[PDB]
Formats: C-alpha cells, structure tokens, sequence
C-alpha cells in the first residue's frame, strides 16, 4: 500500500503544480475571466482525480 | 507544462509498464505466457499512440476544440485486450468474448465518432457508448465474475481485484469526456490530458503491476 | 466502505463547489490577480483534500 | 458560502455524532460506558465552540488576518479526550497517560499561541508544537501500539484502526496551518475553514462512529 499511497499523493502535487502553472499563466494576462476559466478546470480536474485515487486505493486495499 | 510534455509523459510511463511486463514474463510458462504477451501489448500500444501525439500527429480540429485521434484509436486496440485478459481470468468461452469484446468496441467506437461530431448530434453517440458501457458493467460484474468465482481462489481473488479496478475507473472515463474539449469544455485542453494520462497509466500499467504482483504470489506457493 | 465513498464523492463536489464559487465570485471583480488568488487555495485545497479522503479510505478500509 | 454558514455545518455535524454518541451508549456496561461518555464530550464541545464562531465570537484580528479563538480552545478540550480515548483502549498506566496527554497538550498550546502571534517567530511556536507533535506519533504507534497489542483482538484492531486514522489526519493540521491564514496564507479563510471543519468532522465523528461499528460488533460475537 505505501507504494500506491506515495504515488498518489506525488501525483496530485504534480496535478496541483500543472493546475497552478495554469491560473498563473492566466493571471499574467491580466484577463480576470481567463483566470476563472484556468480554475474551474483546476477544481473540476482536481475533484476527478480524487476520485481516480480513491478508485486506485479502494480497488487495491479493498479485496 | 505543454501538452506534448505531457504526452512523453504518458509514452514514458507506458514504455516502463511494458518493460517491466516483457521482463516479469520471462518467467513464465505455457499457461501463464499469453496473459503478460496481452500486458505488453496494451503498453506498448498505448506508448506508441503516445509518442505520436507527443510528436505533433493526429490532432484533429472539431469545430472550436481540438480531439485527439491517437487516444481513440488506442483505446479501441488496448480496451479490447484488457477485456481479454479478464475474460482469461474469468474463464469465458468464444461466445462470451464475443458478446463483452462487442459491447466494449462499440463504446470506443461511438465515443471516438462523438468526438470528431462537431453538432449537437454527438451527444446522442456519447449516449449509445454510454449505454453499452453500462451493459458491459453488467457483464463484467454478473455473467464474468460468476465465471470467475468457478476458478481457484487464487484466480477469483485477481479477477475481482482487476475488475474491481476497472468497472470504477473506465466509469470516469465517459466524465471526462463529456467535461473536457469533446462536451462541454469545462477542463482545459492540458488538464483534459493530465488527467487522461494519469487514467491511462493507472488502468493499463496499474492494472498490469497489480497482475504481476498476484502472479509472482501464486507461483512462489 | 459503500457509506464511506459516497461520503468522500459527496463532500468533494460539495468542498469544489466552495471553491468555485470563490473563484467566481473574484472573477465577478474584474481583478486578474485576486482569481490567481483564489483559485491557488483552490488547489491547494483540493490537494489537501485528497489527503484526508485517501487517509479516511486507507484507513477504514486498511485494517 | 460564507464563514459563519461552515462553522454552522460544523456545529450541525458535531451535534448529529453527539445524538448518535449519546444514544447508542444507552446500551452500555460499566466496561463501555465512559468510552461513549468520552465520544460525547468530544464531539459535545466541538459542536458549542462551531455554535460560538457561527454566532461570531471568538474571531481574533493578528496582523492582516483572522484567527479563531474557539477552533484552538475546542482542540486543547478534545483532542487530550481523544488520546484518552486511544489510551483506554491500549491499557495504558496513569504515569503513560501523563506523558501523552502532556505531549498532546504541547502541540495545542504551541499551536494557539503561535497563530495568536503576529511576527515570524510564531513559527518557532510552531516548531516546538511540530517536534511535541512527532513525540505523540512515536508514543501511539510505538509505546502504546505494543501496549494495545496485549489486549483481545477485537480491541487490538479497534485501537490499530483508530491509530491509524488519529495518526494520518492529525498529521495534516499542521499543514493547514502553515498553508493557510497563520502562516503564510495561501488557501483563503473560507477554504481554511471548510478543510477545517471536514477534518474536525472525520477525526471526532468519523472516529466515533468506527469505534460504534466495533463495539456493536463486539458485543454481537
Ligand atoms: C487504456 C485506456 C482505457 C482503459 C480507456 C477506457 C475508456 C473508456 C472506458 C471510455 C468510455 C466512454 C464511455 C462510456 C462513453 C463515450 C465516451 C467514452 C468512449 C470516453
Ligand atoms: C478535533 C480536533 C483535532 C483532532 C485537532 C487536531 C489538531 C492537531 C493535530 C494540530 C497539530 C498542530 C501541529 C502538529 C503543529 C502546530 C499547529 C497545530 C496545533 C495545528
Ligand atoms: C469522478 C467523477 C467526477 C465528475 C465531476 C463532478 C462534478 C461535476 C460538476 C459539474
Ligand atoms: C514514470 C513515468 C512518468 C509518469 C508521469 C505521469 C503524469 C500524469 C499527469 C499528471
Ligand atoms: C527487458 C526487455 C527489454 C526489451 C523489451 C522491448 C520492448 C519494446 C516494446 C515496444
Ligand atoms: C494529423 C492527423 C492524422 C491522424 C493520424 C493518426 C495516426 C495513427 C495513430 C496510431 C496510434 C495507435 C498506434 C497503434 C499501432 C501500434
Ligand atoms: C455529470 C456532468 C455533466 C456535464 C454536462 C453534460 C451535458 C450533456 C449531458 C448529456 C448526457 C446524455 C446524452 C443526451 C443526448 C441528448
Ligand atoms: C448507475 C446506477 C445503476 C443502478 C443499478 C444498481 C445495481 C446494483 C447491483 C447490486
Ligand atoms: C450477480 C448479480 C448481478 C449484478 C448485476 C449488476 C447490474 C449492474 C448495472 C450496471
Ligand atoms: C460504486 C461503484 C461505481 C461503479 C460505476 C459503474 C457504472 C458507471 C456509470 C457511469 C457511466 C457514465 C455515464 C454518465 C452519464 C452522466
Ligand atoms: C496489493 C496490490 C499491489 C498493487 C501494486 C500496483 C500499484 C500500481 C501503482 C500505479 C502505477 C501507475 C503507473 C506508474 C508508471 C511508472
Ligand atoms: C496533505 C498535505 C498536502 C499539503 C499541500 C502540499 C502541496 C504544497 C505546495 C506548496
Ligand atoms: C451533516 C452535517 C453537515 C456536514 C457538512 C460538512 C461540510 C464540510 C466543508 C466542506
Ligand atoms: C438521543 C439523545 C437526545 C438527547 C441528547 C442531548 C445531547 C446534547 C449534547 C449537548
Ligand atoms: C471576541 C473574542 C473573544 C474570544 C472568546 C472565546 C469564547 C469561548 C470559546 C469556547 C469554545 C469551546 C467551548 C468549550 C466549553 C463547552
Ligand atoms: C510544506 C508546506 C510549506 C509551507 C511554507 C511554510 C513556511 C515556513 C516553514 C517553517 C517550518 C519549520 C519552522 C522553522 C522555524 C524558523
Ligand atoms: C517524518 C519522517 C520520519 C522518518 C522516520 C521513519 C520511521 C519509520 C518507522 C518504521
Ligand atoms: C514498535 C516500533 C517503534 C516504531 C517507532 C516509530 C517512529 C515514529 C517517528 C515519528
Ligand atoms: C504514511 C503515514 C504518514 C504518517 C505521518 C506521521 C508524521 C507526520 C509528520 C508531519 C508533521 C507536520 C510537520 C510538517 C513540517 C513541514
Ligand atoms: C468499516 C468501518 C466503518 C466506518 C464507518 C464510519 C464512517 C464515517 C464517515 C465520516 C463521517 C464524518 C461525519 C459526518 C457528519 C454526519
Ligand atoms: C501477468 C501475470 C498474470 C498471470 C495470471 C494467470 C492466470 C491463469 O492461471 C494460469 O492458468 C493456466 C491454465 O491456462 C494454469 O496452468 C494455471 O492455473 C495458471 O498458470
Ligand atoms: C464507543 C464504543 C467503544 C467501546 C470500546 C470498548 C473497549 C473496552 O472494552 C471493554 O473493556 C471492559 C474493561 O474495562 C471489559 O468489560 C470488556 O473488554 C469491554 O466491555
């Protein structure tokens, strides 16, 4: 399990980053509504891939 | 971080899959042979669509968005090959593969021609892939897992763990693209391959470890 | 672990709702950087978030 | 959503593990009694300190941020009964549950008086609570994980899972603090409480509501 864990909680800082990395870039536009745009995308894309995590986690410690 | 970069990514982390199933399979005998030769296949499919779409190829203007043609067509290789190294475990018979290996192809199928549908209309093939999914839900967890449940404990217990793992993630796949750049556009083209890339590594090249971890156990007892 | 995954799938779309509202919400005020602003709590959030669900589901369903 | 309507959910939820805490220790001995009594404290004083900072008291200007007062009071209340909790199960002497509860007690009130502190010395503060707090998770998986392991296994797996769970989200609180308005202020108010008050919710209700789940199965067996 702690191979699993670790490589999830890596890849959602690296998910975390690539979505930053994004508003960043929108807010260097100086366009208010780019930026809302960049983090929807961060919100949604986070919460899908909770649960892809939870799917890995609960498919791999489950039975 | 740009989208061919995330690509390499995926071409990366396919190729290691593959490496690693070819290697762990050098260890194999006859009856155990054709479920890592079906593990090398699925990765290094998906490596190569991914070299290609790293490389530039294959990205198809739709209307206002962009649709990755390499990701479909892998998809419509790789998926039927993990529904065969299922129904291997589970045990089916010809006209088994048949029905699962069907209702598998016609998600990829109608997902792949919604997506290249610049209308309205394309909602309509997500919905006749969606529908077929849940049939083949159906079957992975009755008809398959009953099949299954005749075989050693052994057996039963990877067959579960693998379908487990695949009935929950292949169901986020259809989100993903109902959300990303082939619906509604919600996810950016980037985040859209993130997350793509990530589901792919997990379903393929997880599904894969968590294959070769089961098989080394069995054979050492 | 039924109980439990709906629990963690409900509260996530709950806590991304939060979180899009407030980027939202900066977004209705036209300042670019105030977005960049909410929408890096925004991820961050949802990375933490991530934690205590895998840490809830590695723990209820560890042993 | 604002401020005062999370700290409204986080008294509403709190209230609801009370209820369920208090009611199934209606059925209780003299052996089970003071664990259900110990469930309700907890959660009884979580649910009074959310009222207060929904009815807006307690939220205390420093610098150019909010902090509240009642969330740190709540834990230096709470959190000593949950590792009481934790103790009782791993058969723990009063001279362990002193050490314990003093090393617990350490990481609030450093804690506290960290965020009550506007220069950037409170993240000395916060160090003394950080090593106080790595004391703590050596004491419940060293120490008192070998003191449980003497007792039945029905208690064994309780007090491990309740570890488990104490240790992994307890160890997140000082990362909201760091990240957010106590330290450097990276997730807003708004997201700070909300993380807060699901976290406050799992560690006491949840915990609570795993160890109901074991005790009816105890006592079924
Ligand atoms: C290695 C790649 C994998 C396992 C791909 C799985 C993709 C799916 C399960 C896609 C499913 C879809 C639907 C259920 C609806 C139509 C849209 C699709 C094709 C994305
Ligand atoms: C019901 C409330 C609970 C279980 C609160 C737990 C809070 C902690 C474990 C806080 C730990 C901290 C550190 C380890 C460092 C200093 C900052 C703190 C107090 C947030
Ligand atoms: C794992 C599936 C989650 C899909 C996104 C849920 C939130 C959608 C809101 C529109
Ligand atoms: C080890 C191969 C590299 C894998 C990177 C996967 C990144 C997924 C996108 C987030
Ligand atoms: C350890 C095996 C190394 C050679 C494998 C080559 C596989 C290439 C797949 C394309
Ligand atoms: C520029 C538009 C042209 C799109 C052509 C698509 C190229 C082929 C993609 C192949 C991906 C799958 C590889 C499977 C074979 C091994
Ligand atoms: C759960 C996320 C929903 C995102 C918005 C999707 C909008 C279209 C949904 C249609 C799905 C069924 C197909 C209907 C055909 C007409
Ligand atoms: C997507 C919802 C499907 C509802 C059917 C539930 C089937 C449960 C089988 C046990
Ligand atoms: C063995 C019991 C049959 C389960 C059917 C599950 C239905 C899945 C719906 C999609
Ligand atoms: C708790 C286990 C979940 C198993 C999911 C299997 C069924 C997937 C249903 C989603 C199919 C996508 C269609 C979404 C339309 C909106
Ligand atoms: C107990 C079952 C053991 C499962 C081990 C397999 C875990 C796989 C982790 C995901 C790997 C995804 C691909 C990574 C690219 C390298
Ligand atoms: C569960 C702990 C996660 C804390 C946030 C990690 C990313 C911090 C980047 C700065
Ligand atoms: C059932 C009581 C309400 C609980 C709501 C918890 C919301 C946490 C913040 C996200
Ligand atoms: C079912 C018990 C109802 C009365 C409990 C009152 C608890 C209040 C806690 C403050
Ligand atoms: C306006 C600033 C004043 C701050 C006063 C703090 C009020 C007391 C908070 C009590 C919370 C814990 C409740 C425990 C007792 C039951
Ligand atoms: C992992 C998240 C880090 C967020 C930034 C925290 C900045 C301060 C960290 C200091 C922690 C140790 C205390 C040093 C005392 C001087
Ligand atoms: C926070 C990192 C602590 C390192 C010590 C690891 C102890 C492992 C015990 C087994
Ligand atoms: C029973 C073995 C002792 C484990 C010590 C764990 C150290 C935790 C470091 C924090
Ligand atoms: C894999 C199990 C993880 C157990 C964690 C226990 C140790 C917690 C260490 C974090 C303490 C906070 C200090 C962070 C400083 C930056
Ligand atoms: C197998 C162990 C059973 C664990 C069941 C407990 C799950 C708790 C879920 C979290 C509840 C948090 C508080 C909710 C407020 C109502
Ligand atoms: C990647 C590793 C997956 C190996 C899974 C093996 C599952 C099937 O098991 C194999 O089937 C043979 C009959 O065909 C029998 O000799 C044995 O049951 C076994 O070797
Ligand atoms: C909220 C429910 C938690 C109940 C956990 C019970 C754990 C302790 O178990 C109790 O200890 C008694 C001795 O003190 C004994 O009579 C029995 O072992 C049991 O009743």
């Amino acid at each position: 399990m702690g191979a699993v864990f670790i490589f999830v909680g890596a890849l959602t800082v690296l998910f975390g980053a690539i979505a930053y990395g994004e508003v960043t870039a929108a807010a260097a536009t100086g366009d208010a509504a780019a930026v809302q745009e960049a983090a929807v995308s961060a919100i949604l894309g986070l919460i899908i891939l909770l649960g892809i995590n939870l799917g890995l986690v609960a498919a791999t410690l489950g039975g | 971080v740009g989208l061919t970069t995330l690509f390499w990514l995926g071409a990366i982390g396919m190729l290691v899959g593959t490496l690693a199933f070819a290697w762990a399979g050098r260890d194999a005998g006859s009856g155990e042979r054709r479920y890592y030769v079906t593990l090398v296949g699925i990765s290094g499919i998906a490596a190569v669509a991914y070299v290609v779409m790293a490389l530039g190829v294959g990205w198809v203007p739709v209307a206002e968005r962009t649709v990755f043609a390499p990701r479909y067509i892998d998809w419509i290789l790789t998926t039927p090959l993990i529904v065969y190294f299922l129904g291997l475990l589970a045990g089916l018979d010809s006209r088994e593969f048949g029905i699962v290996i069907t209702l598998n192809t016609v998600v990829m199928l109608a997902g792949f021609a919604g997506a290249m549908v610049p209308g309205i209309e394309r909602y309509a093939l997500f919905g006749m892939g969606a529908v077929a999914f849940l049939g083949l839900v159906y079957y992975l967890v009755g008809p398959m897992t009953e099949s299954a449940s005749q075989r050693s404990s052994g057996i039963k217990s990877l067959y579960v763990r693998l379908r487990n793992l695949t009935v929950i993630l292949w169901a986020i796949y259809p989100f993903i693209w109902l959300l990303g750049p082939p619906g509604v556009a919600l996810l950016t083209p980037t985040v859209d391959v993130a997350l793509i890339v990530y589901l792919d590594l997990v379903t393929k090249v997880g599904f894969g470890f968590i294959a070769l971890d089961a098989a080394a156990t069995l054979r050492a007892e």
